[PDB]
């Protein structure tokens, strides 16, 4: 099927007609989006499958085809873009801030930015153009905003 | 059955338009992946 590098749409016949329940990048060879978005199921490129390489359910994320190669991180100052990739429209570039999530185990970056369930997986871009995180894991705070984390994997 | 569509290149754009705030939040991220506020 189709491997050229860039953002997809993950769509399913399951649902009425044909649904978009996510977004993903493919990158150097392997498919990457978040595990809320498949399930962990394989997913169809044309002719093509693409079969399950690894995952995580608490980190919320998975690749297909070989291991995680997104390895860019914000640098916790600059703007960043969010490449969103909302059902039915054209992905448009949205410039922002982020905020911080704070935990137990560290401090994350976050961005505000109101979407529909089905744009989770798009990514998030730093000056260079590289994906420092996939948006769509988060929450939604005392006024009904969306905050979602920028949500990054290890590269092995 | 899930299926992939290509949306678009990976590039940073000149003139996207500029929005979102920048909310500092303590938050709590649990064993299935969910994340919550902590208050
Ligand atoms: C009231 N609003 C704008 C939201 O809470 C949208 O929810 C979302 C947004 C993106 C991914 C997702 F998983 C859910």
């Amino acid at each position: 099927g189709e491997t050229t590098d860039g953002v997809y749409r993950v769509m399913t016949r399951r649902l009425l007609g044909s649904t978009q329940v996510g977004v993903g990048v493919m990158q150097e060879g392997v498919f990457h989006t978040m595990w809320h978005v498949t399930k962990g199921a394989a997913l169809r490129s044309g002719e093509g499958r693409l079969d399950p390489y690894w995952g995580d359910v608490k980190q919320d994320l998975v690749s297909y085809c070989g291991p995680w190669k997104l390895d860019a991180a914000w640098d916790g100052l600059s703007e960043v873009q969010l490449l969103a990739v909302p059902p039915g429209e054209r992905a448009k570039n949205i410039q922002t801030l982020p905020g911080i999530f704070k935990t137990k185990d560290g401090d994350i970056g976050a961005v505000a930015l109101d979407y529909p369930a089905g744009t989770s997986g798009s990514p998030i871009l730093d000056k260079c153009g590289r994906v420092i995180g996939l948006y769509g894991n988060g929450v939604v705070i005392k006024n009904g905003s969306y905050v979602s984390a920028i949500t990054q994997g290890k590269r092995e | 059955d899930m299926y992939i569509e290509r949306a678009g290149d990976i590039t940073w754009e000149k003139d996207a338009e500029v929005t979102g705030n920048s909310p500092r939040l303590d938050v709590a991220l649990d064993e299935s992946g969910d994340f919550s506020l902590v208050e």
